[PDB]
């Protein structure tokens, strides 16, 4: 029971390898919770249990390092997460945050509204996401692959993510996408990180380290969804929030790493090696804009 | 500014809630506002946004420029009044030399 003091569980690669068919989610703890520290909300403690296991990886940090975050706004009008994620990222990194509906936040700059009405140029080198619809959830009806949000965030991913950049999405039962799975293979590693805090739930982090923009495995969504909800199904996890009450070694560390824009045809074997060792981001480094539409009528 | 939220508490309003308390050491400087949380081991450190009357209420800030000092920072509240951090950082003002709060950490009149 010694992931009890770990920030949470990684899927096990041996469950990433199975040809499961997707099975109603069960979990034996379904119902408990964990003692979490006093006046700590739930949102705080998954997204520092979160960055804990970010830690481990092998992310690129670069100066000036661009992260963005989806659905961060609460049903209180704050950002929580986003609130962790600053104090997790090295100073001066840009944060911008995203919702449906208007909030308050300590990111660099909030953009409210849908996809459809938001857009960029620039490319970005962490991608955070705990975008998810109530109302997905319908255990009346076939659990299919969503194509709605995460559709554009598959689409975000592979026009604007920097080669070497990683991602953390948010997924559950029902909340999933097919592509999403697939193009896991497309970074360095992936994996499905459920946090010990948030452990009762279905909810995990889908985490691709180090994008490598071309597909390292080949990876069926349909079938790996099914061996994530068997890894749940099989696999309780003890609800624990032993390594929030340890934060000497939270802040990100500052590993400089070099950002270069390289050609399409540029990107060799040993590029592909440093990419996957997070030694390495590609893209350009022009001024940050971010553009948000809105539709005019009388 | 303070002038309404002071006299809704004065009355026995309910003190703004959902301020962001983050977890961090404890072990911090004890600074009033700061780039990360620095609460000592007699506070609690808060998202500075959602501690703010003026990004809460979504009005403009007493500044010429607008300038929030709150937003994109931490704010340490003394734990025991951290069940209100909004009035706290209304009510109380930053020491310019050490960064402390008045009667809160600066000893800057010793
Ligand atoms: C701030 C409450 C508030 C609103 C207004 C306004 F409506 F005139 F803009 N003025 C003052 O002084 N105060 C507030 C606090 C907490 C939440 Cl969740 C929401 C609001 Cl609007
Ligand atoms: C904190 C004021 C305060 C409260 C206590 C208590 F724990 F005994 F209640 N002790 C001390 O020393 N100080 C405070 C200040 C200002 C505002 Cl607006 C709100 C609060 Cl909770
Ligand atoms: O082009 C562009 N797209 C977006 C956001 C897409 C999106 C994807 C998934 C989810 Cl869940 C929510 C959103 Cl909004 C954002 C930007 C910009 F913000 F950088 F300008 N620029
Ligand atoms: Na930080
Ligand atoms: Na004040
Ligand atoms: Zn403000
Ligand atoms: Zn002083």
């Amino acid at each position: 029971s010694s992931q009890a003091w770990q920030p949470g569980v990684a899927m096990p690669n041996l469950y990433k390898m199975q040809r499961m068919l997707l099975e109603k989610c069960d979990l034996q703890n379904y119902g408990d919770s964990a003692t979490l520290p006093k006046g700590i909300m739930m949102n705080v403690a998954k997204y520092t249990q979160l960055c804990q296991y970010l830690n481990t990886l092998t992310l690129a940090v670069p100066y000036n390092m661009r992260v963005i975050h989806f659905g961060a706004g609460s049903d209180k009008g704050v950002a929580p997460g986003t609130a962790v994620l600053r104090q997790w990222l090295p100073t001066g990194t840009l944060l911008v945050d995203s919702d449906l509906n208007d909030f308050v936040s300590d990111a660099d700059s909030t953009l409210i509204g849908d996809c459809a009405t938001v857009h960029t140029a620039n490319k970005w080198d962490l991608i955070i996401s705990d975008m998810y619809d109530p109302k997905t959830k319908n255990v009346t009806k076939e659990n299919d692959s969503k194509e709605g949000f995460f559709t554009y965030i598959c689409g975000f991913i592979q026009q604007k993510l920097a080669l070497g950049g990683s991602v953390a999405i948010k997924i559950t039962e029902h909340s999933w996408n097919a592509d999403l799975y697939k193009l896991m293979g497309h970074f360095a590693w992936w994996t499905a990180f459920v946090t010990n805090v948030n452990a009762s739930s279905s909810e995990a982090f889908l985490i691709g380290c180090n994008y490598l923009g071309k597909p390292r495995e080949q990876i069926d969504g349909y079938v790996m969804h099914a061996n994530y909800i068997f890894w749940r199904n099989t696999n309780p996890i003890q609800l624990s929030s032993y390594s929030l009450f340890d934060m000497s070694k939270f802040p990100l560390k500052l590993r400089g790493t070099a950002v270069m824009s390289l050609k399409e045809g540029q990107i060799n074997d040993m590029i592909l090696s440093l990419l996957s060792k997070g030694r390495l981001i590609i893209r350009e480094n022009n001024r940050v804009v971010i553009s948000s539409d809105v539709l005019v009528n009388n | 500014a303070a002038k309404a939220y002071k006299d809704y508490l004065a009355s026995g309003g309910q003190p703004i809630t959902n301020c962001v308390k983050m977890l961090c050491t404890h072990t911090g400087t004890g600074q009033a506002i700061t780039v990360t949380p620095e609460a000592n081991m007699d506070q609690e450190s808060f998202g500075g946004a959602s501690c703010c009357l003026y990004c809460r209420c979504h009005i403009d800030h007493p500044n010429p420029k607008g300038f929030c000092d709150l937003k994109g920072k931490y704010v340490q509240i003394p734990t025991t009044c951290a069940n209100d951090p909004v009035g706290f950082t209304l009510k109380n003002t930053v020491c310019t030399v050490c960064g402390m709060w008045k009667g809160y950490g600066c000893s800057c009149d010793q």
